């Protein structure tokens, strides 16, 4: 299941351009402040479940840790695009993390997937649309398995 | 376009790429100085002091090491504004006593994109992301 | 799964390649042709949307120039598969050009899709027709985004 | 301990031995070997995680986390706000595990020798020992690692 | 010079060449309309709709994509009159509209001959036959 | 006619194309995506071993039941009595299916531009065509074949 | 048969496994060693062109004139006027030889082994029987290449 | 005998960019139809030698496969310049072809041997009228031998 | 700055580079060539007998084959202010009837000293002796 | 054969590199008025040809320029017998230089190509006469084709 092997290289390679763990953590919550500003854009009523981590102050430490968070479990699911097995594990603990919050929609992850295609290419040399579609999309559904 | 926090990462990275660690500075810093006296030749009485006459001495190539030394400085502080208008005040005062125009900015400003592009190539260039980020840098510098 | 991956792409430019023509319209002339016969033998009142390039004299020169410039639209998008960001730019050009055409519907180029799948075997050689549909698909979706059924 | 300059230097050399791509699994397989080497009742903790097969995909997306939480603990070293509250939030998800705080005395010499075995002579022991010093006491809060 | 039967083989065989089949043609567009804009900067004004501003934006190279594609329908009917005449008229029909002037045609001509001789080569490249068979080509989309 | 020489000829050049390991599921892939483009209405005819997607194991599984049948009637060339026997055995397994006969030429041909060019210019066609004549015969029974 | 389609197919793999230079004389020794192994007889044919020795001059020399003969005929398919006119050519020089037409027969498949071993698998059998009818029944006019 | 062999693999390669077995036959006689009408303008009079292939109209069927044939031979010439022996009796055929039609003189050889040492520049890049000349000349004089 | 002992022997040596055996010669000649026609294209009308409007030719190539050889010579005499002056009125006589504009001796000179930095680098051209040396060659090729 | 061949080319090229000096006129120098020496020797009335250039004086700053521009139109010549196209051009130009300058004649040339086989082999090491003269008299045809015997 998921991507093809040369997707996965093609996803893994671009998302190291920006993401590693050589990247100074302001970077990381920089582009983790862009995606959860992006996505409160779109759905407005999603901003309110991330009141336990501080989400009335996107500079604080806690909301900082969590796009910290965040953004170390799609690297994590990146980097294990060419392991199905672990990977399928890996999805199947992150959706019972997400379906024990009650209030997430499916459709907050097609908006949280289409930020990702909005922001990416202003941080990726020759962002590859096709390539993150095809190994983003089984990774969401994944991610997003059970959520109403 | 706006030089917003996704520009500024992305100039940094491109800015990293191609200006290197030490080997190729030299032939950075000569292509962007030989784009910038070729379109503007009238630019070069500004630099007697430094041998503009002749960008191949070592008098010229170490200001063109000063040039290139202080873009990285401001590129590495465009996520850090405090301290980047702190130091664009400073490259400010460097050139009050010079007259420099704002046409003479622009010049040197698509040189150094030019010399970027010709470093990392057409395929991966932003232009968008430069332009915006070095409107701000040299705003700055221009006082302003 | 039915997604266009890299892998796919690269056998449909080398099954492309293999039968393109880069100096005469020959080859190209040939397999255009061959696949709008093919079409309009299938969906007879296809013929009527080429009446302004006399889709009903397939060997006319108006007939000929449209079938070079539809090639130079299919060369184009499988050799822009290795860079989606320009082809997502030059299929919305695509679907423009065939939008609002009155007759012109994802039906036509599901029909014409099954017209490569009979002409590509007879003239490539290593045709895979598992790669080559795969992402033809995704060629025309990106070309029928805005189009009827 | 673990000042402003060992927490780059831990920074530089834990980027170096993570590595990316598949080098990351085989890095978090060689700290986990050598966890339940080290202390092999430890091993028993993770039936949860089916530790009983080490190359299982349970047991492997356990280590993928584990590394992955590492990895962006290291990266905020710099950023006090978000390291605390990121070494809380795992420090609530340790708590009701009722954990013997030796064993994370034993994950952090087996991480050290992951480490260093894997970036070479070069290995700062004396910072890694005092930085991790700060990541265990966040987690535990167990005096054992003032 | 004149777009003889010759002229015309040794044209088709070095555009295939400079052409190729899809991996260099981004590089080759580029090459050529950067040669475009430098040489007529008040061209780009006609560009407004595919970011003639930007040349480096994925609207502007699936642009340089459909002209370099017209190129090639041309180089390869340059052999067939009949037909080459038919899609010169249609070339015709699709910048009627715009008010291209004979001199930006001779622009884009020469940015094509750099941009062919720049991929294959001064030793080789064929300065008559090129120049001759593009004045055929253009001279045909300006409805002559 | 496919005389003893002939049958002989034929084991020794199939042997060599059809060859070991992996190999011999590359040559069986060749063999069917020849069958596919020389008649693509032929495909229609594979549901019940999934043909829609020739890398699925269904029909991965018939392509390797199909070659060990040509292999092991290949081999069976030099006795009659255990040729006959099995060209009968496929025949009963076949005729339920009602297949035209002009797709057993269809194989024929796909079997002989797979095995020449795998084997190289010194296959012999004509020594092909008279004894996968026999084949077709044994399978099929119609007198196209004899 | 051989529609324009397949005339272009075989255009193109005739053209790979023909080739340049010397690989265009080892492609024409292995089609007429096929031809003198599948039909012994043929040879004393050739006395005129010194087919006793097919390493001579002489031989040599026919060699590339037929397959020289091939290339061109291949390549104005085309084009049936011309293609027509030269088929007329052939016949009327081949016509005086009173040649068995049998072996125009063998000639093709010799033909399909030498271009099929040296093109691969995905050599088209189907359209080079079919076109190489068109050929032989230009030169020969016999109703056997119908 | 002939040419050397750097000679003749320059011949050869240069002849390889215009003719070969993926060249289509247009290609082929709008070469040939340049060659003959330009033979024509040098030696008028030996258009007439040419009537049997209506030579009356370069655009027939018949023409076109005369030329086709011409080139063919030149082509089979070019491609044995590194076998003497059977160049040798390559060439020997093809001057008994042309002995035996009366009315073929030795100096419409010559002025063949000018127009492709005219026309060959304008289809090959990097011409080389040297490494030409010293293969062609002497495939012009075996052809040529016997004829007055 | 002057073209003194130390320069000439400099500028022999580089020029030696430059110049080559003879392979490069024609990419290095047609690198300098396009430099001047582009510079001053009202400059080819001097060269209508040698095909000034299309460098590409085997004419103007024989040409840029003599010019270049010129300053062969002249460079190789550099060290012999006795046989380089007699060289140099021999070079005076051959453009005597051709007004040739002390401006476009300047041109060729900058075309030249490009192209020699094309061919062995900015990292090591030295601008100062080769402009120095040039003025001499060029101010006895002008009777001066 | 006497034709220079590409071999008898690249033999030519490197016995001349060997001796060539791309610095300074001293080998040039050497090697061309050893020639001219052994053509006037050879031929006395051909020091008459040379009046304008000093002829008599071969030390003379006069002669030691014409024999500079001898020695640099060879090179020209056997550098260019790479790309003969231009070399063709270039032995044109040559032949009008030399062009109807009464004494200049088909035989002088045939003088000094024997001058050169004298003086080549005791400055050139491996030098090979016979690759040498074939290629020498294929640029001497070109310089004296419009010139009498
Ligand atoms: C690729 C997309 C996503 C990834 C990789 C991801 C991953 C994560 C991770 C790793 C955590 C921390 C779990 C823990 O350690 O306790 C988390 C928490 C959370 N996520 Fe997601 N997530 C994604 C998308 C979303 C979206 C679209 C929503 C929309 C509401 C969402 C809502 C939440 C919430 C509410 C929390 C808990 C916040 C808290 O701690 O109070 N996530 N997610
Ligand atoms: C656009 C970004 C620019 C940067 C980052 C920059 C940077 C610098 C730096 C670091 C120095 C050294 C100052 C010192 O050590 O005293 C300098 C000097 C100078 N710059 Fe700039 N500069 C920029 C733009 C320009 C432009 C556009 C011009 C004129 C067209 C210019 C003209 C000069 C002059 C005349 C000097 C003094 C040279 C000397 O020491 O004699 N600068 N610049
Ligand atoms: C991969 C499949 C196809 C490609 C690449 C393609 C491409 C093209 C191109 C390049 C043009 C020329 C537009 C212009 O130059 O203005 C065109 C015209 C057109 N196409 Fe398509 N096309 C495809 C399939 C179809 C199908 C399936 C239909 C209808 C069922 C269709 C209907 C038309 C029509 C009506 C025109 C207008 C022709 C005219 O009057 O000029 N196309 N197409
Ligand atoms: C610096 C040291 C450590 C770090 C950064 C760390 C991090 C983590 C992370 C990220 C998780 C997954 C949380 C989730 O997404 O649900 C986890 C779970 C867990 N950790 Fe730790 N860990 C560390 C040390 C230890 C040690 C030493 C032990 C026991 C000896 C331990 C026992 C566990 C257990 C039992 C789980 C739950 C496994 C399950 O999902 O069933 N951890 N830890
Ligand atoms: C010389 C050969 C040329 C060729 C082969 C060519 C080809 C093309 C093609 C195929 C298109 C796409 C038309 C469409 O899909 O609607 C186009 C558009 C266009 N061309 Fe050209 N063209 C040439 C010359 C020029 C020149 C010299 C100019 C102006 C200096 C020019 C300006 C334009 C403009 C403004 C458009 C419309 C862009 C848009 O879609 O907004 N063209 N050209
Ligand atoms: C010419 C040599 C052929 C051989 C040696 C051969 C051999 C076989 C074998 C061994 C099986 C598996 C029987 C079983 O285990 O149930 C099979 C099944 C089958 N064959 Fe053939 N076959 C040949 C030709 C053909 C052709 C030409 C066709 C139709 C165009 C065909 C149609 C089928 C079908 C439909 C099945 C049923 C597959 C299934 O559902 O399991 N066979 N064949
Ligand atoms: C497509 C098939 C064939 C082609 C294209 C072909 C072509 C040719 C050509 C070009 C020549 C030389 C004509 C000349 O320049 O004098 C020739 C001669 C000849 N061919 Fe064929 N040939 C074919 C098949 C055959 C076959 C099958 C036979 C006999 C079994 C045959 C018997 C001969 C003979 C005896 C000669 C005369 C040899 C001689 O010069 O003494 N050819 N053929
Ligand atoms: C490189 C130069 C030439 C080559 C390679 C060549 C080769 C050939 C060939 C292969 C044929 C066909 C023989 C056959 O199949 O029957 C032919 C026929 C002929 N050639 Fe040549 N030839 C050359 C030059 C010339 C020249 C200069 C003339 C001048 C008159 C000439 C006159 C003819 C004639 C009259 C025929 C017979 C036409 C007919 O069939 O009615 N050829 N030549
Ligand atoms: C700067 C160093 C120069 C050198 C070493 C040089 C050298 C030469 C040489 C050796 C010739 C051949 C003369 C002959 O054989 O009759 C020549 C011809 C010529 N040169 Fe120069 N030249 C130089 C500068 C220039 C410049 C600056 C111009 C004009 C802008 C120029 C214009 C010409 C012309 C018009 C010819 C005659 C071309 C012809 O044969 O028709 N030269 N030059
Ligand atoms: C490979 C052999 C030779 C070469 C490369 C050569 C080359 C040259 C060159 C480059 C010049 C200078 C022309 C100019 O700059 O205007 C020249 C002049 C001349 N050459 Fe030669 N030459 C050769 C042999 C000969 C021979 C054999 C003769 C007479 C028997 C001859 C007679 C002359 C004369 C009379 C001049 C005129 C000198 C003057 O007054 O400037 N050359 N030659
Ligand atoms: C939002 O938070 C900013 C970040 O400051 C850090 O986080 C806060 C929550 C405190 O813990 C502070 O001590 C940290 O330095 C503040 O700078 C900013 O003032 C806050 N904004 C508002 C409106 O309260
Ligand atoms: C010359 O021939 C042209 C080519 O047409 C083809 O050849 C002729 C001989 C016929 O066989 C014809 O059926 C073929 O299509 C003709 O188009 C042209 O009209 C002819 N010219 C003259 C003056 O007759
Ligand atoms: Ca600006
Ligand atoms: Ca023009
Ligand atoms: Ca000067």
């Amino acid at each position: 299941e998921f991507c093809s092997e040369a997707d996965a290289t093609i996803v893994i390679k671009q998302w190291n351009q920006i993401y590693n763990a050589g990247i100074g953590a302001k970077s990381r919550w920089t582009m983790g402040n862009e995606i959860f500003s992006s996505l409160f854009k779109l759905k407005p009523e999603s901003e309110v479940l991330f009141n336990n981590v501080n989400v009335a102050n996107m500079s604080s430490g806690a909301f900082h840790a969590h796009t910290v968070r965040v953004l170390s479990g799609l690297d994590m699911g990146i980097n294990y695009l060419n392991d199905a097995g672990t990977l399928t594990s890996l999805t199947a603990h992150l959706a019972a993390q997400h379906v024990a919050r009650t209030g997430l929609k499916a459709v907050y992850f097609d908006a949280m997937g289409k930020v990702l295609m909005t922001v990416l290419p202003s941080l990726i040399d020759n962002f590859n649309p096709d390539a993150w579609r095809n190994c983003l999309l089984p990774l969401k559904n994944a991610i997003a398995k059970g959520l109403p | 376009s706006e030089c917003g926090p996704l520009q500024r990462l992305k100039v940094k990275r491109q800015w990293a790429e191609a200006y290197g660690s030490g080997n190729g500075r030299e032939e950075f810093g000569h292509f962007i100085w030989a784009n910038v006296f070729k379109v503007a030749p009238s630019a070069r009485d500004m630099f007697k002091r430094v041998r503009g006459d002749n960008i191949y001495t070592p008098a010229f190539r170490a200001h063109a090491t000063r040039v290139l030394g202080g873009l990285d400085m401001c590129v590495a502080l465009l996520d850090d504004e405090s301290v980047l208008n702190t130091q664009l005040a400073h490259l400010a005062s460097q050139h009050s006593s010079r007259g420099v125009s704002a046409e003479q900015y622009n010049v040197v400003e698509h040189a150094v994109m030019m010399g970027v592009e010709h470093e990392i190539g057409q395929n991966v260039f932003d232009k968008d992301a430069w332009q915006a980020c070095l409107d701000v840098i040299t705003s700055g510098i221009q006082g302003n | 799964s039915n997604s266009c991956t890299t892998e796919d792409r690269r056998e449909m430019q080398l099954m492309w390649a293999n039968v393109w023509s880069a100096q005469f319209t020959g080859r190209r002339l040939a397999i255009a042709q061959a696949v709008f016969k093919d079409l309009f033998a299938h969906v007879p009142d296809a013929v009527g949307l080429f009446d302004r390039v006399h889709g009903t004299e397939i060997d006319s020169s108006e007939f000929k120039a449209h079938c070079i410039r539809v090639v130079n639209g299919l060369d184009s998008a499988i050799g822009l598969l290795s860079d989606p960001s320009t082809l997502n730019e030059q299929l919305s050009h695509l679907a423009t050009q065939h939008q609002e055409r009155a007759g012109v519907t994802k039906g036509g180029f599901s029909a014409i899709a099954q017209s490569f799948l009979r002409v590509m075997p007879q003239v490539a050689s290593c045709f895979n027709p598992d790669a080559w549909s795969r992402c033809f698909n995704r060629i025309t979706n990106g070309m029928t985004e805005g189009l009827a059924e | 301990d673990c000042n402003i300059l060992q927490r780059l230097k831990v920074k530089m050399q834990w980027a170096k031995a993570y590595g990316f791509g598949t080098e990351r699994a085989k890095f978090g397989n060689s700290l986990w070997t050598s966890i339940f080497n080290y202390a092999p009742d430890a091993r028993d903790l993770f039936k949860s995680v089916k530790s009983e097969d080490m190359r299982s995909p349970q047991f492997k997306a356990h280590i993928a986390r584990v590394i992955g939480g590492l990895d962006r603990v290291i990266s905020m070293f710099d950023n006090e706000d978000a390291l605390n509250a990121d070494l809380e939030h795992l420090k609530s998800q340790h708590d009701p595990r009722g954990l013997d705080a030796l064993n994370f005395v034993v994950f952090g010499k087996a991480l050290f020798a992951t480490v260093g075995g894997q970036f070479g002579v070069c290995f700062d022991l004396p910072a890694w020992e005092s930085c991790y010093k700060v990541i265990a006491m966040g987690i535990t809060g167990n005096d054992m690692f003032s």
